[PDB]
RNA sequence: AUGCGCGCUAGGUCUCUGGGUCUCCUGGGGGCCGAAGCUAACGCGUUAAGCGCGCCGCCUGGGGAGUACGGCCGCAAGGC
RNA sequence: GGCUAAUCCCCCAUGUGGACCCGCCCCUUGGGGUGUGUCCAAAGGGCUUUGCCCGCUUCCGGAUGGGCCCGCGUCCCAUCAGCUAGUUGGUGGGGUAAUGGCCCACCAAGGCGACGACGGGUAGCCGGUCUGAGAGGAUGGCCGGCCACAGGGGCACUGAGACACGGGCCCCACUCCUACGGGAGGCAGCAGUUAGGAAUCUUCCGCAAUGGGCGCAAGCCUGACGGAGCGACGCCGCUUGGAGGAAGAAGCCCUUCGGGGUGUAAACUCCUGAACCCGGGACGAAACCCCCGACGAGGGGACUGACGGUACCGGGGUAAUAGCGCCGGCCAACUCCGUGCCAGCAGCCGCGGUAAUACGGAGGGCGCGAGCGUUACCCGGAUUCACUGGGCGUAAAGGGCGUGUAGGCGGCCUGGGGCGUCCCAUGUGAAAGACCACGGCUCAACCGUGGGGGAGCGUGGGAUACGCUCAGGCUAGACG
């Protein structure tokens, strides 16, 4: 089991590389609620074939750069941009918050 | 240093006869006739309604001084019997009453509990043929406890034994008085034994 | 290299050994690959040695190397005995 | 608070301040005296309490009580410090153990002696 | 809307009985019906029927209490002395089978929702399954 | 000195604005007195301080102190 | 400067085979074929010398040991809010056992962050441990696992492996020798010294055992280790006696001056017999080795014990250390005298200014006992950070009000998926430890053998109520 996850591509900007956002949920070990976290995975797209908004399965793969350890398996859902504009809204959120 | 000091005195404190004395704790001297108060300047003074603590402490002390062992050894016992499957009280009793020294007493090879200890520790006894000179030793049942022969004719032995010709023994025990063998058959339940102690108050003392 | 030997389990003076497959560079007393038996020099029991050959034999087949005192115990349970 | 509050925020675990820098953490620390002196206590009491400002091996200089009936210390008497505070004078935060170093025991106490540092006399 | 529906059904029951109402309506759901069914069978409510109030579906619980008691405060013993929710939304509560709660020394129950469907503790145990712990009743 | 929202739990009385076959009924605000229930008491009680669910803010002995330092805001005074 | 041997080093060959470029075949990240080309092997030694041992060589497997990589868990401060140029990806190359900005050239302009980046502080991590009803809190000494260092900092070399603690180089501090040119160390191995400190041991014996290195072997090395020593540091076992003995001596305390207490305690009587003396005296040790047989399987035979004349066994034998805290409530234990807001006690209240159960001594008592106290520290009590398991009208505590971003939460029906969720099977969850059972040292402590359980994560299979999710539908919420 090379681990395989799934998530949304929020990153177009790379030569041969995509950013996938993978959510997980899980019970919180004291307060008990189930809580929902995630990370940005840096991913390998040799032919530039996965495009913004796609929702893809992601794979544990032999190493690619400082940071890509993951190649894209398959497409599952195509074009759901709510996800993309939720995380994207949250990053435009950021730069409230400072000085 | 174990207890080892005046005694018909703590008969007095504990507020009732214990027989750590043997012959003469059955006298009309046990000092319990003649003196049902406690030691001290204040023994004859009017009582004070005791503390829940007090009472529990007292019960423990009683149980202790009867069996006549150290707090340490005693508590390590209770804790042990607490841990074991079964009812913490009656097991305490089982275990206590399962001490070699006390088996010797209960088999009547000695007059008092303390005598029975010195008896053991001086080499006089054997459990299933090998002399066993620690008094703590646990008698498991099916164990036979004899005066070993070198001591079989010495004085005090013949004293007790030939004086216990005819007596009944505790019903978890057997006696061949000729051979001065005895068998520890089974374990005592609460009223298999006698004791002037509400054991449950001891359980409570330790729950503090 | 991989070794079949003694590892010391008693107390001071009351010396019990585990028979043991291990890479020879371990502490003798440290973590090991398989326990294959026990050995009690002072012969305190009815059984002061046990082996289960079928297992020892496997390791032998892969170049497990018994120390001498090891191999005496092995062949003592006749892990070695031919027919 | 809600649970999403607790998940979001959490509970604050809560620490305590030592009632001493006898420092290290050490259970006693030695030192030498600067002043050895007599002080008065607060509202409900009067006496003359006896105490030493002591410079310590922990670098800190402190005041220590000098317990017990009577005593021997002076300017360079060096003594060991114990810890334990004296209610009703101010900032005496440690006690002097008597009978270690230059601090003598308390002469003639027949009674509670292990405290007060006095040797069991000969029952004769 | 009602944030937790199921709760408000149990709390409706609660307020009803402590004023001794002979019955009460709860806006009808099927899983709510489920819980009711279990309360019924297990002896806590008199039973329930499915109804219509202004062309909307309700489930009228009828309820019980013990006898009239002597001395001052004749008020009669409650039958449902206590009933309480456990899983809520945004605190969800699930048990293994080994984690399934024994209640009031046994005199109570616990109604948990398995994928075997809705069960009393003791049912879930003989069935041997876990789920969302919904309530305890007793 | 009482965050918002929704649902449940006797009444009685005075009132403001609607609707009704207008004694009275039925909405939605404001008052008082009370059922159950709550509360340390005082009190609260369908305008909950009662029964429940969601979500936010917040509390953690008195003093030092809303002070010091830091940051941010302000012209300042001063604010957070 | 000269000579010389090898299992040292080259050169040609043999090519089982393997390396590499290219081509096809299967297979799918660089796996297995296969074909042409090219490139690559070796080392001798001992003899019970013509056939056995120990070695060498290329290849394929095993086995053990590791490198690298990924999910997830992993302290405090937001009064640290932004961080980033090898940063981030691409191509090509360099390096390596091997992926990869690990490095380097060129190209692109990324990457990270309130799901807490960046900075600051603190810390080795675990198995476990301690406490706790649990949940939690604390901890990581000793034994085991992993990592990291070897006076500070760099750096390679040689090897299968190191970037090597008793290996090499350089810079730095420090020490020592020095013909002032230059040299020499590196106990965080055992012991020991010294400094520091409240404080932590012998410059011991042994190479008998177990384990390690080299040796065909005998053997050699082994402060790993097996043992002794020292400290009540800890635990466990044990002694300071056992039975009798007064209406109860003296002494001392109290006293209504009758008596009350110490107290069967003592004295005394009898019995036992720690200590100490004598005699025997271990187990741990049977292999390596030699013999027969085949250097095999199997059989037969010899040696070897530091601890130790110890443990243990038999004989003899003396009545043989008691102490410390406490006695106003919390809390088990009371009186007299002294003292007079003093001397002093004290954990909190509080006690002491002439009747003090609270200070000091006495007699008595209570508690533990080779210990008993104090100090420090952790958990606890403390449901006093409240998950279990708390609060906010006036006790601390509702933001001055709104608006909405993120985020949390989500009415009734039907259906698909089955992520949460639940069940089964299986793998994993090393050993110690914890628990249970037997068992071994006369018990225990300590120890062995067996058994049980276990959260979590991997893989397969299954359930679909609830939570999700897609689909479709309603109208009690919302809105028009
Ligand atoms: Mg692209
Ligand atoms: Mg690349
Ligand atoms: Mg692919
Ligand atoms: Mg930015
Ligand atoms: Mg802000
Ligand atoms: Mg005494
Ligand atoms: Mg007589
Ligand atoms: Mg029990
Ligand atoms: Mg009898
Ligand atoms: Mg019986
Ligand atoms: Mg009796
Ligand atoms: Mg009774
Ligand atoms: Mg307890
Ligand atoms: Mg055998
Ligand atoms: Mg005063
Ligand atoms: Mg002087
Ligand atoms: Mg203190
Ligand atoms: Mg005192
Ligand atoms: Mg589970
Ligand atoms: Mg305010
Ligand atoms: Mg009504
Ligand atoms: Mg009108
Ligand atoms: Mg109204
Ligand atoms: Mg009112
Ligand atoms: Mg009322
Ligand atoms: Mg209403
Ligand atoms: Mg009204
Ligand atoms: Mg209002
Ligand atoms: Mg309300
Ligand atoms: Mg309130
Ligand atoms: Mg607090
Ligand atoms: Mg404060
Ligand atoms: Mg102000
Ligand atoms: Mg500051
Ligand atoms: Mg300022
Ligand atoms: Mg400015
Ligand atoms: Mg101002
Ligand atoms: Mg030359
Ligand atoms: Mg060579
Ligand atoms: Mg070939
Ligand atoms: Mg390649
Ligand atoms: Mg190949
Ligand atoms: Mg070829
Ligand atoms: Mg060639
Ligand atoms: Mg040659
Ligand atoms: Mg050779
Ligand atoms: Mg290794
Ligand atoms: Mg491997
Ligand atoms: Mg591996
Ligand atoms: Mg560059
Ligand atoms: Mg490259
Ligand atoms: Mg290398
Ligand atoms: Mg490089
Ligand atoms: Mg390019
Ligand atoms: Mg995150
Ligand atoms: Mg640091
Ligand atoms: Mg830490
Ligand atoms: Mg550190
Ligand atoms: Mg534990
Ligand atoms: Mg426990
Ligand atoms: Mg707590
Ligand atoms: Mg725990
Ligand atoms: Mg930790
Ligand atoms: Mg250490
Ligand atoms: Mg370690
Ligand atoms: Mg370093
Ligand atoms: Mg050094
Ligand atoms: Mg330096
Ligand atoms: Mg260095
Ligand atoms: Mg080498
Ligand atoms: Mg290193
Ligand atoms: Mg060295
Ligand atoms: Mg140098
Ligand atoms: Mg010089
Ligand atoms: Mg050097
Ligand atoms: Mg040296
Ligand atoms: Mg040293
Ligand atoms: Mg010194
Ligand atoms: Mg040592
Ligand atoms: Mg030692
Ligand atoms: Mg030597
Ligand atoms: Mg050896
Ligand atoms: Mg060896
Ligand atoms: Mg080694
Ligand atoms: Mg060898
Ligand atoms: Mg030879
Ligand atoms: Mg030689
Ligand atoms: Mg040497
Ligand atoms: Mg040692
Ligand atoms: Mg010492
Ligand atoms: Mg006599
Ligand atoms: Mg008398
Ligand atoms: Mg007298
Ligand atoms: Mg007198
Ligand atoms: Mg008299
Ligand atoms: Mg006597
Ligand atoms: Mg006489
Ligand atoms: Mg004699
Ligand atoms: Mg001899
Ligand atoms: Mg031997
Ligand atoms: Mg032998
Ligand atoms: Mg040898
Ligand atoms: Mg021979
Ligand atoms: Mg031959
Ligand atoms: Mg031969
Ligand atoms: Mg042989
Ligand atoms: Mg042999
Ligand atoms: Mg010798
Ligand atoms: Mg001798
Ligand atoms: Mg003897
Ligand atoms: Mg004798
Ligand atoms: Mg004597
Ligand atoms: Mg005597
Ligand atoms: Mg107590
Ligand atoms: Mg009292
Ligand atoms: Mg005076
Ligand atoms: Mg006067
Ligand atoms: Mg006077
Ligand atoms: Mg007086
Ligand atoms: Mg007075
Ligand atoms: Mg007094
Ligand atoms: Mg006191
Ligand atoms: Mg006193
Ligand atoms: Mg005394
Ligand atoms: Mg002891
Ligand atoms: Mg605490
Ligand atoms: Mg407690
Ligand atoms: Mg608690
Ligand atoms: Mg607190
Ligand atoms: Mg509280
Ligand atoms: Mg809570
Ligand atoms: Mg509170
Ligand atoms: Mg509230
Ligand atoms: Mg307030
Ligand atoms: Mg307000
Ligand atoms: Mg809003
Ligand atoms: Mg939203
Ligand atoms: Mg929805
Ligand atoms: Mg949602
Ligand atoms: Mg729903
Ligand atoms: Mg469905
Ligand atoms: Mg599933
Ligand atoms: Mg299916
Ligand atoms: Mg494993
Ligand atoms: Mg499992
Ligand atoms: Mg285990
Ligand atoms: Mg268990
Ligand atoms: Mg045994
Ligand atoms: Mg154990
Ligand atoms: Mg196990
Ligand atoms: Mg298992
Ligand atoms: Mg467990
Ligand atoms: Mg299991
Ligand atoms: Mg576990
Ligand atoms: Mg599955
Ligand atoms: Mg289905
Ligand atoms: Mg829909
Ligand atoms: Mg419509
Ligand atoms: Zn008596």
């Amino acid at each position: 089991p090379k681990k395989v996850l799934t998530g949304v591509v929020v990153s177009d900007k790379m030569q041969k590389t995509v950013t996938v956002l993978v959510e997980r949920q899980f019970p919180h070990p004291l307060y008990g609620k189930v809580i929902k976290r995630s990370k940005k995975y840096l991913a390998h797209d040799p032919e530039e074939k996965y495009k913004l908004g796609d929702v893809v399965e992601i794979i544990e793969s032999r190493p690619i750069s400082k940071r890509k350890r993951f190649r894209v398996l398959r497409l599952v859902e195509s074009g759901r941009m709510d996800l993309v504009e939720k995380y994207l809204i949250r990053r435009q959120n950021y730069e409230s918050l400072s000085k | 240093g174990r207890y080892i000091g005046p005694v018909c005195r703590l008969c007095r404190r504990e507020g009732v006869k214990l027989y750590l004395k043997g012959e003469r704790c059955y006298s009309p001297k046990c000092a319990m006739e003649r003196r049902p108060y406690p030691p001290g300047q204040h023994g004859q003074k009017r009582a004070r309604r005791p503390s829940d603590y007090a009472v529990r402490l007292r019960e423990k002390q009683k149980l202790r001084r009867i069996y006549g062992i150290s707090e340490r050894q005693f508590r390590n016992l209770f804790e042990e019997a607490s841990k074991k499957k079964g009812v913490t009280g009656s097991v305490f009793l089982g275990l206590l009453e399962s001490r070699l020294d006390n088996v010797v007493y209960r088999l009547g090879f000695a007059v008092s509990r303390r005598q029975a200890r010195q008896l053991v520790r001086h080499g006089h006894i054997t459990v299933n043929g090998r002399r066993v000179d620690l008094p703590s030793y646990r008698v498991r049942p099916g164990d036979e406890i004899a005066v070993a022969e070198k001591s079989r004719n010495l004085e005090l032995i013949r004293q007790n034994l030939e004086a216990m010709k005819g007596r009944k023994v505790g019903p978890w025990l057997s006696l061949d008085v000729e051979g001065m063998k005895g068998k520890f058959l089974r374990l005592p339940d609460r009223e298999d034994l006698a004791l002037p102690v509400n054991e449950q108050l001891v359980i409570e003392f330790y729950s503090r | 290299m991989v070794k079949i030997r003694l590892a010391r389990f008693g107390s001071k003076h009351n010396p019990h050994y585990r028979i043991v497959v291990t890479d020879a560079r371990r502490k003798r007393d440290g973590k090991y690959i398989e326990k294959i038996g026990y050995y009690d020099p002072r012969k305190t029991t009815p059984d002061w040695l046990k082996v289960d050959v079928e297992r020892a034999r496997y390791w032998l087949s892969v170049g497990a190397q018994p120390t001498d005192t090891a191999r005496r115990l092995l062949r003592q349970a006749g892990v070695f005995r031919q027919e | 608070p809600t649970i999403n509050q607790l998940v979001r925020k959490g509970r604050e675990k809560v620490r305590k301040k030592s009632k001493v820098p006898a420092l290290k953490g050490a259970p006693f620390r030695r030192g030498v005296c600067t002043v050895v002196r007599t002080v008065t206590p607060k509202k409900p009491n009067s006496a003359l309490r006896k105490v030493a400002k002591v410079r310590l091996t922990s670098g800190y200089e402190v005041t220590a009580y000098i317990p017990g009936e009577g005593h021997n210390l002076q300017e360079h008497s060096v003594v060991l410090i114990r810890g334990g505070r004296v209610k009703d004078l101010w900032g005496v935060r440690y006690h002097i153990v008597r009978g270690v170093y230059d601090a003598a025991g308390v002469k003639d106490r027949k009674k509670s002696r292990s405290k007060y540092g006095t040797k069991k006399p000969k029952e004769a | 809307m009602l944030t937790d529906p199921i709760a408000d059904m149990l709390t409706r029951i609660r307020n009803a009985t402590r004023v001794y109402k002979e019955s009460t309506d709860v806006p009808a759901s099927r899983f709510k019906e489920e819980i009711l069914r279990i309360l019924a069978r297990e002896g806590f409510i008199k039973g329930y029927e499915r109804v219509d109030v202004d062309g909307k579906p309700y489930l009228r619980v009828y309820l019980k209490y013990g006898p009239r008691r002597q001395g001052p405060d004749p008020r009669p013993e409650q039958v449902i002395h206590h009933i309480r929710r456990i899983s809520k939304p945004g605190r969800r509560v699930y048990v293994g089978v080994k984690e399934i709660p024994r209640v009031r020394r046994g005199l109570g129950i616990a109604i948990l929702s398995t994928s075997k469907g809705v069960l009393t503790d003791r049912e879930a145990r003989k069935l041997g399954v876990g789920g969302e712990l919904i309530c305890e009743v007793w």
